[PDB]
């Protein structure tokens, strides 16, 4: 995911426009964004390494 | 539970913002302790990312966007769904 792609998604999704950012709930996230059952809710600095184009 | 299409849109938007902020912050950590990006909520999600690295409250955590961000990130890492209504924009684009 090029930062070029991420900037394009940010602008296509409206995130460059001033907004209220809703505080989603862990529940609404566990429902609409389920972990495998891996049950591996990343913590520590590994949680940042994930974001380095992980598949 | 039951999937709401609107929540899935707020979720993918928070994911794009988390991914931007990380890359933004990586581009900062090499270029000095900058913190110059003025994208809406970018500073916010950078501070969220640094919170949850050293955070240990886990699900008990009420700091805005920590619990949710940690769940969304963990999903995106392992999401191998072809069809995923959250990730499909990012994975494929
Ligand atoms: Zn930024
Ligand atoms: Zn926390
Ligand atoms: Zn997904």
């Amino acid at each position: 995911s090029d930062e070029e792609v991420l900037m394009s998604l940010v602008i296509e999704m409206g995130l460059d426009r001033i907004k209220e950012l809703p505080q989603l709930t862990s529940y609404d996230c566990e429902v609409n964004a389920p972990i495998q059952g891996s049950r591996n809710l990343l913590q520590g600095e590994e949680l940042l390494r994930a974001l380095d184009q992980v598949n | 539970g039951s999937a709401d299409p609107e929540k899935r849109k707020l979720i993918q938007q928070q994911l794009v913002l988390l991914l931007h902020a990380h890359k933004c912050q990586r581009r900062e950590q090499a270029n000095g302790e900058v913190r110059q990006c003025n994208l809406p909520h970018c500073r916010t999600m950078k501070n969220v990312l640094n919170h949850m690295t050293h955070c240990q409250s886990g699900k008990s955590c009420q700091v805005a966007h920590c619990a949710s961000s940690r769940q969304i990130i963990s999903h995106w890492k392992n999401c191998t769904r072809h069809d995923c209504p959250v990730c499909l924009p990012l994975k494929n684009a």
